[PDB]
């Protein structure tokens, strides 16, 4: 995807892994985002009204408690002078997906209907490192209980890539008995 | 985290600029106006402005008014 939300995120990352904070800046961008949730904090920022003056000087206060990264501080100080920040969200979470390009990592999604644990994870992350090429692999989980025994992954590039077995064997059964 | 000293400041900016039944005006050219905020305006009101022009709202865009 090339949008303007993503090409500034992708910016941001690329200053990151030249100076090598990649790390570091990461950690800053999750920041933010808690920061840009609130519904009246994002408000101040995105809307046209108020002052650009005065923005500065509240997001300087934001930055010294948060403790900010310097490019990460820039960053923002970038947005709001070439008028972005109403797609503030759609760029830190952006950024995410271009992190883990950098790093050679891939993420995937495994769901079940009870919690499991972490033997069964790792290996997960073994054949999806094997089939996907991650430099490194990484994982989530998410319990969902209308399905019946199963566990489906999700991976790729985008949230894409779907192999399960669940209930896919019964709606494949139906499929299948309608041949 | 956002401290107590800036979040009761940057709503102190917010309280103001959010009246209920007033908005601020973006553009004005040639016969148009784009208004920032009125959020409670309806499709046709009458809608009155500083210097004392009266408008009538037509476009209730997510953004801003017509």
């Amino acid at each position: 995807v090339d949008s303007t939300a993503s090409r500034y995120a992708s910016a941001l990352a690329d200053v990151a892994d030249v100076t090598g904070t990649l790390e570091a800046t990461n950690s800053d961008v999750e920041k933010l985002i808690r920061i840009f949730s609130e519904e009246p904090v994002y408000y101040f920022f995105a809307n046209p009204v108020i002052s650009i003056d005065n923005k500065r000087s509240v997001l300087d206060e934001i930055i010294t408690t948060s403790g900010l990264q310097p490019h990460t501080a820039n960053f923002i100080n970038i947005l709001i002078d070439s008028e972005r920040i109403n797609l503030v969200k759609e760029i830190l979470n952006e950024f995410e997906d271009v992190f883990n390009k950098i790093t050679g990592t891939e993420v995937a999604v495994v769901t079940s209907v009870v919690k499991l644990e972490n033997d069964h994870l790792a290996q997960i992350a073994k054949g999806v490192q094997k089939i996907t090429g991650a430099k490194n692999v990484r994982i989530k989980t998410v319990i969902d209980p209308s399905l019946v025994a199963g566990f489906t992954i999700r991976y790729g590039n985008e949230g894409s890539k779907l192999v399960d077995m669940s209930v896919k064997k019964q709606l494949e059964e139906i499929a299948a008995q309608l041949e | 985290e956002i401290s107590k000293i800036i979040r009761e400041r940057i709503e102190g900016y917010n309280r103001e600029v959010k009246v209920v039944n007033t908005g601020t005006v973006l553009q004005v050219g040639d016969g148009i106006a784009r208004i920032h905020g009125l959020d409670e305006v309806m499709a046709g009101e009458l809608v009155e402005f500083e210097e004392g022009t009266i408008g009538i709202a037509l476009n209730l865009e997510s953004n801003n008014v017509g």
